[PDB]
């Protein structure tokens, strides 16, 4: 929405259809399955070497018959933060909220 | 018991047609109204008829998935 | 609705437009003037009707 | 009758798409109703090619996903239709496309054919991220007018084609903008004349001269059911 | 219990066409009545149709 | 010069085949020889039909083997490349040899 | 053996080749085999699959096969799963890149090979030939065959004298080249022997 | 701030240019808003309920 | 890529100076061009003496 | 008809 109220971040991310990362780091970007982000080390546990494995939820009915679908927004090795958004929901565009 | 056969009858080759040799329709497609997605009829219900789910009237689109949890034997002779 | 405004704005009048006070042999030629550019759709005028 | 004829004088080309064309002389009034009438024609009823059919290998339906791209199988596709193709010779050509390797799919990497011509060497489709991963489609490219979408082209086709093709929509217009402007001509000796400053936008496929040719004889020839026949 | 359970997930492409409901954010309702080609919408002197 | 050898079993596929291979000359080029037509190849064969015994009883077929000879007088650098991307119909075999 | 073979005599004129192709004296023969083999395969494996017409065409040393099927569905499977599978045999049978097309097959009533196909399996399951025969021709006439004939020959309902029978509905003009007479034949490999079903069907005349 | 913000973009200030026909080619009078509203598409879709 | 060529298939004459030119059928958004284009020449550009 | 279909009758086919 080119006029919004800047209130569509918090209910795009609030909501849970879109994929906000857990930890933050890189990216590994397999992606056509899932996308798959590097974690940097101060985020990261010392035992659970860890990289955290995003399943994204593809073409799929909603309790409206309408389809709930999730599309990665970040490329191939880029820098994420924690809280971030990785994948755009229904109605979402870059973490805000495109009805 | 009913059956999950392509085995469609009276009705000609207008219900083996989006569907395997097996029964049930074969994935994808452009399925419109009136179409056979899973041929499931029994005999005695020279007095078979016609159950198999189609599809509703006026609604067209694409097999996106088939799921099947069925009666521990749906199987053919072997796609299970 | 929308024909009410339609014809409150033809049907009204400014004290100056294209053709002000010039005079029409019908209301042929009204339509005429205001099609081909040459008057305005508001503009007093001594017409001809019958 | 003192009337005149008009004739493109000067033709430039601001760049390889957007490009203006003049059309001297006119005569007095004229200029609108060219200018409204080349308009409506130029924007309604121009020939262009566009995708039609394409054909990915390993598919199923346009809302799976494939192995190493970023796009989906949808964003593929609007990517294919917005794609600006340009044949000579045939009215329905098949191309091909092949890459592997990690980057993005430009449009530039289609393996074309000798009679096809594509315009657009930035055009992105796909953003290619396994090293092991391929793309192999094969895009089928007609030629019409107007717009004839999938849901009446899902019956319409009469060569009973396979089933694995999925149809896109086609968008044959290669025509998006267009202005025209009537401004005061310069003739030596007239002042009542005017020129008519056609400003068009094409799909970068379309001569400009022959685009305003075939839409004067598209005009011409049903303004001849009026001339011929009372 | 239930045999023979084979669900079949169905995917229809809506477009849009006259008489479907489109609305702002505002409360302004609307039954898209029209369908218009690009031709015949009010274009300004920069040439972009609306 | 570019001689061109245009061979196929179908007449009609093999001119369609000629007019191609011209047009994508003459748009890149200049001064294409032209599609001069060489003697066909009628190949014949008899055969026995019974299948034992009756040697009058007879079918005699062949194959008409139509050849196309195209000319290309300047091979520009856009022209011979030209046809690398442009492949002709199936069932019509082509010929390319310059010099 | 009076009659002269309905498809082989049209080849020129209103009916196309299956096999599609050029070569010269030195690799013919061994395309042929090639194509006989394919063939044979794809008969094989697509008899449940109802198909009509296989159509090779192999250009530049790459092998494009072409299925007329009544039901793509079961021969395509799961989208492009089965396909897939047929395809890399296909390559293998030939010892070159192949890729298979589909061609589904509106109205298989009117195309013959079918029908035969269909008289032949009725027959091996032990229904009235007569009957079988009646709905064949029934069937196509009904779907706007301008005439249709079908003949089944040979230990009819196991009798030791074998003998002919066929039914005719419509016009099927033999003589006259340019009618679109679709010709085909099967075998019923029955207990008491094998019952040869022809048929002929004539969708109408060509003009040109 | 609106009119501001219309003044850094080559754009006029009142909000409303001026707007030709596509079927006539001549201008509307008194002229029109153009402007980008953020339009939605709300499911109560023809082709459910006819 | 054939265009529609119509009939020219009414002259209702009302009076002699009357007349309807019915006329069918013609390309989507090709009535208003030929419309347009003929009643802008005989409004302000066909010869003729007064 | 004829008037418009002088008019353009340079730049046809």
């Amino acid at each position: 929405p080119l006029v919004g109220t800047g209130m569509e971040r918090a209910v795009a991310v609030d909501s849970g259809v879109t994929a906000v990362a857990k930890r933050g780091g890189v990216v590994q970007y397999v992606d056509a399955s899932r996308i798959v982000i590097k974690v940097n080390e101060d985020e990261m546990y010392p035992g659970e070497a860890g990289i955290d494995i995003y399943n994204l939820t593809k073409y799929t009915r909603s309790n409206q018959n309408t389809c709930i679908n999730q599309m990665p927004c970040v490329s191939l090795g880029e820098p994420v933060e924690r809280g971030d958004v990785l994948a755009d929901g229904p109605s979402t565009d870059l973490g805000e909220l495109a009805l | 018991p009913e059956e999950i056969t392509a085995d469609i009858p009276n009705v000609g080759e207008a219900a083996l047609s989006k569907l395997d040799e097996s029964g049930i329709v074969y994935i994808g497609a452009e399925v419109t109204g009136g179409d056979i997605l899973v041929g499931k009829v029994t005999p005695k219900g020279s007095d078979v008829k016609d159950s198999s789910l189609r599809v509703p009237n006026g609604v067209s689109g694409t097999v996106i998935d088939v799921q099947v949890f069925t009666r521990d034997g749906v199987e053919k002779d072997k796609r299970a | 609705q929308d024909v009410v405004l339609g014809l409150y704005y033809m049907t009204r009048d400014c004290v100056n437009a294209k053709g002000e006070g010039m005079v029409l042999t019908g209301p042929k030629e009204a339509e005429r003037l205001y099609r081909s550019g040459l008057a305005s759709l508001h503009a007093r005028v001594k017409v001809r009707i019958t | 009758t003192e009337f005149l004829k008009p004739r493109l004088v000067d033709i430039e080309q601001v760049s390889s798409t957007h490009a203006k064309v003049t059309l001297e002389p006119l005569e007095r009034g004229f200029g609108h109703t060219l200018g409204n009438a080349l308009r409506r024609i130029l924007l309604s009823s121009m020939p262009g090619c566009a995708v039609t059919e394409v054909e990915i290998d390993g598919v199923l339906h346009e809302y799976s996903t494939k192995e190493g791209v970023q796009e989906d199988i949808l964003e593929i596709l609007l990517n294919l239709k917005g794609l600006a193709v340009r044949v000579q010779g045939k009215d329905e050509v098949i191309l091909t496309l092949n890459k592997s390797g990690i980057g993005p799919v430009t449009a530039a990497d289609i393996t074309h054919d000798g009679d096809v011509e594509i315009v657009k060497p930035q055009h992105v489709i796909c953003h290619l991220t396994d090293e092991n991963a391929s793309i192999s489609m094969r895009i089928k490219v007609q030629r019409g007018r107007g717009y004839v979408p999938a849901s009446t082209r899902i019956h319409s086709e009469e060569d009973e084609r396979p089933i694995g093709r999925l149809l896109v929509d086609a968008c044959y217009s290669p025509v998006e903008r267009i202005a025209y402007n009537v401004e005061a001509a310069r003739v030596e000796q007239r002042t009542d004349l005017d020129k008519l400053v056609i400003e068009m936008e094409t799909n970068g496929t379309i001569d400009p001269e022959e685009a305003i040719r075939r839409a004067a004889t598209i005009l011409a020839e049903q303004l001849e059911a009026f001339v011929d026949l009372r | 219990g239930v045999l023979k359970i084979v669900k079949v997930y169905l995917a229809v492409k809506r477009r849009i066409q006259p008489g479907d409901k489109m609305a702002g954010r505002h409360g302004n309702k609307g039954v898209i009545s029209k369908i218009n080609p690009i031709e015949d919408m009010p274009y300004d002197e920069n040439g972009t149709p609306v | 010069r570019i001689r061109i050898r245009l061979k196929a079993f179908d007449h009609r596929l093999i001119d369609q085949a000629t007019a191609e291979i011209v047009e994508t000359a003459k748009r890149t080029g200049a001064q294409v020889r032209g599609p001069i037509p060489l003697p066909t190849r009628k190949e014949r064969f008899t055969v026995l039909i019974s299948p034992h015994v009756n040697k009058d009883a007879r079918d005699q077929y062949e194959i008409r083997t139509h050849l196309r000879l195209v000319d290309i007088v300047e091979p520009t650098e856009k022209t011979v490349d030209a046809l690398m991307r442009l492949d002709l119909a199936a069932g019509v075999d082509v010929q390319i040899s310059l010099g | 053996g009076q009659k002269v073979h309905p498809n082989g005599i049209r080849l020129g004129i209103v009916k196309p080749w299956n096999s599609t192709w050029f070569a010269n004296t030195k690799e013919f023969a061994d395309n042929l085999d090639s194509d006989f083999k394919v063939r044979q395969y794809l008969t094989k494996e697509l008899a449940k699959a109802s198909v009509s017409r296989i159509v090779i065409e192999r250009p530049a040393k790459s092998i494009r096969v072409t299925i007329h099927t009544a039901r793509p569905g079961i021969v395509i499977g799961k989208k492009g799963e089965d396909v897939e599978k047929l395809r890399k045999v296909v390559a293998d049978i030939a010892g070159v890149p192949a890729q298979i097309n589909i061609a589904e097959v509106r109205k298989p009533e009117l195309d013959a090979k079918l029908v035969a196909d269909s008289i032949t399996s009725q027959l091996e399951r032990r229904v009235m030939f007569r009957r079988a025969m009646k709905r064949a021709v029934q069937n196509a006439m009904r779907l706007g065959a301008k005439g249709i004939k079908v003949e089944v020959s040979g230990r009819l309902g196991g009798a030791e004298i074998a003998r002919t029978e066929w039914y005719r509905e419509g016009r099927v003009p033999l003589h006259t080249l340019r009618a679109d007479i679709d010709y085909n034949t099967s075998e019923a490999h029955t207990t008491y022997g094998v019952i040869g079903v022809k048929v002929w069907i004539f969708k109408g005349e060509i003009l040109g | 701030e609106i009119k501001e913000l219309l003044k850094l973009g080559d754009l006029p200030t009142s909000g409303q240019i001026r707007l030709y026909d596509g079927r006539t080619g001549e201008q509307f009078e008194r002229p029109v808003t153009v402007g980008y509203m953020y339009m939605l598409k709300l499911n109560h879709l023809v082709d459910d309920k006819m």
